[PDB]
């Protein structure tokens, strides 16, 4: 829900105005998912990872 | 001590790796394996 | 008498409330009554509509 | 993903009439008529149930299950 009106003073040129109780009952939840990989080898000789 | 169970993910089967083994499953053909969730006690918020 | 508009108190022009403050008086006069424009015009306007 | 226990502006509980928002809706009912036969009258505690996707639902025939 919108609405087009002026507020105190946070809706200046591009900012724009939450609603508190909105963003606890849960408007607005992201989550990121970051990667982390990890390979592991042999190598020529007999020598390894542990 | 206890063997590191670990579950597929074609056949979900529960077995264990001993010791620098060829990874894979001894059900099916699959050589992806993943691992289980711990058994400690995680704290969350409800805020 | 008159409104106050864009040439009045505006940005990018002479003959300015503020600037006319700080020839005539200090400059830290200027800066002092500049905020408080800041506090009395939007929560009125925000209390208009 | 699942329909939200209350609503984002009021603040109505919109999440026990998911089901039988789903179970109206093939009983021959229009959408408006579902809607306020379940007790919904504004608009604003309207759009939760009406303008909502299910994807657990896509997301459950993906899920690991037992053999
Ligand atoms: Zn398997
Ligand atoms: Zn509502």
């Amino acid at each position: 829900t919108v609405a087009v009106m002026s507020y105190s003073g946070y809706d200046i040129e591009d900012a724009l105005v939450l609603n508190k109780a909105s963003l606890d009952r849960g408007f607005g939840r992201c989550l990121v998912y970051k990667n982390a990989k990890c390979t592991l080898k042999r190598y020529t000789n007999q020598t390894f990872d542990k | 001590q206890q063997p590191m169970i670990y579950i597929c993910g074609e056949c979900h089967t529960e077995n264990e790796i001993k010791s620098r083994d060829p990874i894979r499953c001894r059900e099916c053909g699959y050589r992806i394996m993943y691992k289980k969730r711990t058994k400690r006690l995680v704290v969350f918020d409800a805020r | 008498s008159g409104s106050m508009d864009k040439g009045t108190l505006g940005s990018g022009s002479k003959n300015n409330i503020f600037y006319i403050l700080l020839r005539d008086w200090g400059q830290n006069e200027a800066a002092d009554a500049m905020s408080r424009l800041a506090r009395l015009a939007p929560v009125y306007l925000s209390n208009r509509g | 993903m699942i329909i939200p226990v209350r609503c984002f502006t009021c603040g109505k509980i919109v999440g026990n009439k998911w089901e039988a928002y789903l179970g109206l809706l093939q009983a021959e009912y229009t959408e408006g008529d579902a809607l306020d036969a379940l007790g919904l009258k504004r608009y604003c505690c309207r759009r939760m149930l009406l303008a909502h996707v299910d994807l657990i639902e896509k997301l459950l025939n993906y899920a690991p299950l037992e053999k």
